[PDB]
């Protein structure tokens, strides 16, 4: 019951609803996360989903206590009762923490004033629009955050180590593309209330060929060799050739609908209508070409 | 330690549901929006999905303070033991505040009583889709900040900074539409309980016309390889050109099934189907007559009627 | 300064859960509503939208009082104390009560002991629709709503103005693409219960489809398709092959239009007037291959 | 004013936490459902949408009083001050309680002791249903009453009027199914923790057959009208036979695609995909007698086997 | 009477931020959970979704008491008093926690001092599946769950019964559609991670196709284009155009057969088993089509 004691003393006198440093200490705070999963980018909101453990750390001269207990444990349930300093994420679009069977908010205090936090956020982030290669991807995928009451002068975010303090160890964590690596940035964002220190963190991304390789293979092994049967049949009969003609393009038609179906459309080009667009008109020169040789031949 | 016993008063003898000056004059109240991005526009479900920060300052004489020069930016759980106005929203049917590691709450006081109020609001506000001309059509889609349950005389809506309370506009972009314009309206509505202010901020939306004219051009080789079979093969099996015209029909019912999947049944007629249905009778006709039915006036008058065609849908297109 | 100590004073002694009467006087409630939009109707799962203000007034003696000015406005969080009536939709399967940096919720206060007490809601409620024909439609479509535990021997709800002409107000502002809002017709009765008795506060909205929504969608192509079966009688006796093959062309679109037509369409088992459209088509389809296999 | 000082004499002294004659003899709730509508089916999900009133009564000691003669309803956040049993719903997956304008929670009081606590909540129950026989379905949706924190001598469960419990069935109008029949089943059932009470609503759910039987007709007519297209005529105009079983195939694909939207990728029966296998092997068999050319023999053998077809589809119905 | 006093002396000083035995010995957490539907498996997300009575037990020498009764079976409001621990499932992704009139947690003291709280939940996780044989491929669902703020020198989970008997399907728990539901497998472990170390229950489900409609709907269309394509090749007595055209649909099934697959499996990198299974097929289509159309 010693703690009962040391913690309980630890609660008059101290208000829940101020930072500690109000004076000329800027309260820097050090942080980190470990990355559980980074989810399917949909591309259809151009938002992805990823978990991560996101974990904070302070100092406080209003919670040093006396000896024989190096760091108390807490559970979910003092994290009211203490002051936390706020986070919040610009581009998530439904940030959404888990709170399933007393939920996950781990709280450690040692003696010198030193308080450990941590959560496990889901976020759907926004990341960019780049669609001027289709097959050549390359998507940074930034994810950032700040304080939304605090400035710049009032608080500090910094990291645990330079640009690879984020511990991410997984290989199946629903990536349909190739994850490449990642970094940290941190700037200042001039805002209306105030100056903000921006936390960014980028994940770089290229898509891997083999999901269009079924998308691109079967038409290009299917109009261009029914193209080519075109010509390659007796010419003598009309509806043989101009026939498989124009039911190559009746089939060719639909497969650009489906191929530009599960990914919404986009303003300039993404050289890939662009890649199957030259073989398009190229079966339509081989129509018109064909449409040519009949008004010479049916004289 | 000094700080915290004049936060202590300022918290002491408060009344939260008692309004600055009540019974006197009407409070003053600035606003400020920060568009973070426009989401998704659903042309369907007549609504668009808008995350801002919504910003608000008042005065109160409660809430000031003598020494300390310094700003004091508190927790989110003192906007529960605060007087806060009750500024809704009118058209919106999801919205919520966003609550990543707490509610996105900000509370900056003032030695003078000068209140900041601050939150991330993310909104999906349904708007007028008037849709009968489809291509670079201003939606106008707006909306509607109202208080709920203050009169006019108790109460003032501004723009805090003029025109430049808005902010971030031309940072943001959209794969279908375009910002051209956008503008603030202070009027007063009055009802069958009272006058109440609103603000009103309006987006005009010019649609991005590529994916218009990708989705435009791709079934309009269609019906120019529907005139081009029909001049160009002879009339011996005529039926061998008349039933690719007939597969052009169902062609056409591919695409109004593409249509009915992007778009509701609406009484105004729109723009794109209108053209399109309008050569698709006139490709059907030419089929029907010329084999109704010669070669050298299939060659003559399906494409000069198709260019025709062609010129006054783009004279139309063009309003 | 005054205020804190009267609304006090306000709170001494009344309990929050009681409602004024129990040995005494009926509740009576007087109620107005302000439709606010009339939202789009979603006839795949036959129910429809609505966002309206709803309000509601009743004389409570236990808070009367003597200020300086008449009547007194407060926010949500005093009128969470004061005994309000349980007032619920009896078609509302899913509905929201809004908020937005408050709930959306004002509570004015006269000085006789009279109240008003508003809220902002969005109810989306059903309606049987009966589908024998669907273009034209007419529906009226309720938006029942009484007490939820108060007997009509314990409350009583009553329309403030005009009840048939003045009690309830379309604001002019309807987003509906399909519908238009002819009318509406408020009414009263009593639904008997086995709890108890009860009364029930009807409203219909009046409704018939639009014209030129899907009424032209299938208009013209199945004219298009009946101008389509002349041909084969406009065609020579000496070109046998060509009034064949029309048809099964004819009838390739026919059966991808009626899916299409029916993809919209809800499930009903009653038959509807353009399911017999397209069977006047199909009679049409039918003549003209009878007319065919006469030559054959 | 007597009769707050005597709600405030029933609530000072009283425990929440504790169940109502503690340590003696079980007390028994008696249960009404009223089904306002069956909301939302969905074959998609393996499940449905159930809206009603779950009322429920019990008796204590706790709560009794002499001077008020007439029944004391009483406000619905009085219940987060009162015991009220941990009812719940095993086969649900999203519930709620309605709170248009508060939680619609009934609570009256008698003199002698009986409590009465009513909610309007919607249940999107699972129903295992077998898609093995398409037209009849003839399906067992329940709904499993049962307590959760009590053993069954430390409460029991009946249904307030036998029959008469459950009320509203035949004002049910759905326009997918109908109702047959409806049985109220009280079970006992162990676990590794206890023995507990389990009351089931069940009933059974024939399909409105109207809808798909008209559905149904459309490729049965289409395959007829096909096979006396590619029947009757001479195959001198050959071409004109062949491109009529051509496009047999997209017309199988419409209505295969319209279906498998609708129902699930359930492996083991389909009905329905044994009467297109019924209809494609028929597509297959008219082309396979095309091949082999004896016309008319095959024209007059194509009726005679539709007939066995749907005679054996109609003995497969009414089973 | 004697309970509320029993009660409150349970609570005179006793605090919910400390585990029982802070400055002892560690806590020991027996565990059990009975599904009771396996739910419907979204290949699409390579999620899963169960539903679980997943009860947890330990002993708490700070409630030992000589009251006349052994075991009170007391409610959930007790239990958000009383400490928990704080389980976690490490790959769930949409876990709800069942409210209803009361929320489905249970609380069952014992003179003793040991517990036992239940909870009925519904979890979702990622079943991360591989598709190297994608018509017919079995796996193993992974379910991981332990402590989020207590390290191993904190709390240690243990199963109640022996680990073989600890996991139950009730009798038919099966709201499979698509796979077979035969066996499971629970084991220990530890994990380190940047904080420390943390024990954590894992258990596999075993589960396999049907074989089914999934195969049937899938080869049967592709059973009549290689009967087309043996009776295109059977014999030339009659015209040779009429076989050309024969290709054509043996073209546009392979459309449909194209369509058909790709509405269920995500869109990997990798190629699966049964789209070279169908790869193969349409390669003995067109090679045969090229060489009758170089021929004829
Ligand atoms: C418009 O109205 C709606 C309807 O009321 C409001 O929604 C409610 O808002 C309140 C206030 O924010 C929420 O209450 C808080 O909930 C905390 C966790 O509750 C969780 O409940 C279930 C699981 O039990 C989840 O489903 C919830 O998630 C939902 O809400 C989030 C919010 O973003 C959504 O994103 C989700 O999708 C869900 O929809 C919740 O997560 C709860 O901990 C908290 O209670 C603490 O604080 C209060 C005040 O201090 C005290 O009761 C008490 O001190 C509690 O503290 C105890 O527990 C903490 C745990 O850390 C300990 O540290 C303490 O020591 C102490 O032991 C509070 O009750 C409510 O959940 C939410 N409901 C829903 C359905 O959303 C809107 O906010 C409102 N809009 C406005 C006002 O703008
Ligand atoms: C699951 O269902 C249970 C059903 O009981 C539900 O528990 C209830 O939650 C509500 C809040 O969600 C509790 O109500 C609180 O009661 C305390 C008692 O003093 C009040 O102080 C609280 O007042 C706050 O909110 C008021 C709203 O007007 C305001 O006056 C003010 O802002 C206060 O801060 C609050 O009303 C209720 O006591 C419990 N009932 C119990 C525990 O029996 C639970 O929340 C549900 N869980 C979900 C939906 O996740
Ligand atoms: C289309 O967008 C415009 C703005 O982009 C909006 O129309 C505005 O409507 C308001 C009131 O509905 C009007 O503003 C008026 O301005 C005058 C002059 O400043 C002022 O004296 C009035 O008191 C009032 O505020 C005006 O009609 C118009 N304003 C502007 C600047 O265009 C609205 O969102 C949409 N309007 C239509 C007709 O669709
Ligand atoms: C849905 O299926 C369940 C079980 O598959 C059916 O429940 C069964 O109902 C019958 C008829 O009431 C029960 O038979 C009798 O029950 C009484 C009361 O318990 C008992 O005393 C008799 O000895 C006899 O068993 C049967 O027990 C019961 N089975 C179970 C497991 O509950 C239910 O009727 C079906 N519902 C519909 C609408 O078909
Ligand atoms: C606290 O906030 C007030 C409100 O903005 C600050 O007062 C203004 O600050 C801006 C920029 O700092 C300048 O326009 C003037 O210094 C102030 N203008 C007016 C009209 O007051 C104030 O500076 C803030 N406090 C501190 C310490 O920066
Ligand atoms: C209070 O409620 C009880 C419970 O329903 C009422 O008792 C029943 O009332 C019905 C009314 O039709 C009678 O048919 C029953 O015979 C009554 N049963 C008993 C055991 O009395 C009671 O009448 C109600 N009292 C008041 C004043 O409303």
């Amino acid at each position: 019951g010693d703690v009962t004691v040391i913690l309980n003393n630890l609660l008059e006198g101290y208000d829940n609803k101020l930072r500690p440093d109000i004076g000329v200490k800027p309260t820097l705070i050090h942080t980190d996360m470990y990355v559980n999963s980074i989810g399917p980018v949909n591309a259809i909101n151009m938002e992805y989903t990823i978990d991560i453990f996101f974990a904070q750390t302070w100092y406080d001269r209003r919670l040093k206590f006396n000896s024989t207990i190096k760091v108390l444990r807490l559970n979910s349930n003092m994290v009211g009762k203490i002051w936390i300093p706020d986070t919040f994420f610009r581009n998530s679009k439904k940030a959404d923490a888990h709170w399933i069977t007393t939920p996950n908010r781990m709280l450690r205090i040692w003696n010198d004033g030193r308080v450990l936090y941590t959560l496990r956020l889901t976020i759907d982030a926004e990341c960019q629009l780049q669609l001027h290669n289709f097959p050549m991807d390359e998507h940074s995928c930034p994810l950032e955050f700040s304080s939304y009451g605090y400035p710049r002068e009032e608080i500090v975010y910094q990291w645990k180590r330079s640009s690879v303090e984020v511990g991410d160890t997984r290989s199946w964590r629903l990536y349909q593309f190739s994850f490449v690596g990642l970094r940290n940035t941190t700037e200042v964002v001039k805002t209306t209330s105030g100056d903000y220190v921006v936390m960014s963190v980028y994940f770089d991304l290229s898509r891997r060929m083999g999901y269009f390789t079924i998308q691109t293979y079967i038409p290009c092994t299917l109009i261009v060799v029914l193209s080519w049967v075109s010509f390659w049949i007796n010419k003598d009969a009309v509806p043989a050739r101009t026939s498989l003609g124009i039911t190559t393009v009746l089939t060719m038609t639909t497969l650009s609908t489906i191929a530009r179906k599960s990914l919404p459309k986009v303003s300039y080009v993404t050289a890939m209508d662009l890649f199957v667009s030259v073989c398009f008109i190229f079966v339509f020169s081989a129509l018109v070409e064909y449409g040519t040789l009949h008004y010479f031949v049916s004289n | 330690s000094y700080v915290k016993e004049t936060v202590d008063r300022l918290l002491k003898g408060y009344d939260i549901r008692l309004r600055p000056d009540f019974g006197g004059p009407p409070v003053d109240v600035g606003m400020r929006i920060d568009v973070a991005s426009i989401d998704m526009v659903s042309e369907v479900n007549m609504d668009y999905t808008l995350t801002m920060y919504f910003q608000q300052s008042w005065k109160d004489k409660r809430l000031s303070y003598s020494g300390i020069p310094l700003n004091l930016t508190l927790d989110n759980r003192v906007a529960d033991q605060l007087w806060v106005p009750d500024t809704y929203f009118l058209n919106d049917k999801k919205s919520f505040v966003h609550g990543v590691t707490v509610k996105n709450r900000m509370i900056r006081l003032h030695p003078d009583g000068t209140v900041l109020y601050g939150l991330r609001i993310t909104t999906t506000a349904a708007c007028m889709m008037d849709l009968r001309r489809y291509p670079l059509d201003e939606q106008n889609c707006t909306l509607e900040i109202e208080s709920y349950g203050y009169t006019t005389d108790d109460i003032e809506f501004y723009w805090n900074g003029g025109e430049g309370a808005v902010t971030g506009v031309n940072k943001i972009e959209l794969p279908q539409f375009s910002i051209v314009d956008y503008k603030m309206v202070s009027k007063k509505v009055e009802f069958t309980t009272g006058a109440y202010p609103r603000l009103s901020l309006s987006f005009r939306l010019k649609r991005n016309i590529g994916y218009f004219i990708l989705q435009t051009y791709m079934p309009s080789t269609l019906i120019t390889i529907l005139s081009w079979v029909s001049f160009w093969i002879n009339y011996d099996a005529s039926a061998a050109r008349v039933a690719l015209g007939i597969t052009t029909v169902l062609t056409m019912t591919t695409i109004s099934t593409h249509l009915r999947e992007t778009l509701p049944k609406i009484p105004y007629v729109k723009a794109i189907d209108i053209y399109l249905m309008g050569c698709f009778v006139f490709v059907f006709l030419a089929l029907l007559e010329y084999a109704f039915v010669i070669d050298k006036w299939s060659r003559m008058f399906f494409p000069i009627t198709f260019s025709l065609f062609n010129v006054v849908y783009w004279l139309y297109y063009v309003h | 300064t005054v205020f804190t100590r009267i609304l006090d004073r306000l709170l001494d002694g009344y309990d929050n859960r009681l409602r004024p009467g129990l040995g005494e006087r009926v509740t009576e409630v007087k109620t107005d509503i302000f439709v606010t939009s009339f939202g789009p109707v979603s006839d795949h799962d036959m129910e429809y939208t609505i966002d309206v203000f709803f309000r509601q007034s009743w004389k409570d003696e236990r808070l009367k009082f003597k200020g300086p000015m008449t009547v007194l406005r407060l926010n949500n969080l005093m009128a969470s104390k004061i005994w309000t009536p349980d007032t619920f939709f009896h078609n509302g399967k899913k509905s929201v009560a809004h908020n937005m940096t408050m709930p959306n919720k004002l509570l004015r206060i006269t000085e006789d002991g009279t109240l008003l007490y508003t809220m902002r809601l969005t109810v989306r409620a059903e309606c049987p629709m009966h589908l024998e024909d669907f273009p034209m439609d007419a529906h009226a479509c309720p938006l029942k709503f009484g007490s939820y535990a108060y007997t009509r021997a314990e409350v009583v709800y009553e329309w403030t103005r005009e009840p048939a002409r003045s009690v309830v107000v379309a604001e002019d502002g309807s987003r509906l693409n399909q519908y238009d809002l002819l009318g509406q017709t408020v009414d009263s009765g009593i639904v008997q219960s086995s709890t108890g008795e009860y009364v029930v506060m009807t409203t219909h909205f009046h409704l018939k489809r639009k014209i030129g929504y899907f009424v032209i969608q299938t208009y013209l192509p199945c004219i298009m398709t009946v101008i389509l079966s002349q041909v084969s009688f406009w065609l020579n006796r000496e070109s046998v092959p060509a009034r064949t093959v029309f048809g099964v062309t004819t009838v390739l679109t026919m059966t991808t239009l009626s899916i299409s037509a029916r993809n919209s369409l809800p499930k009903v088992a009653y038959a509807t007037a353009m399911d017999w459209f397209i069977a006047v088509c199909y009679a049409f389809v039918f003549s003209a291959l009878i007319e065919f296999a006469t030559v054959n």
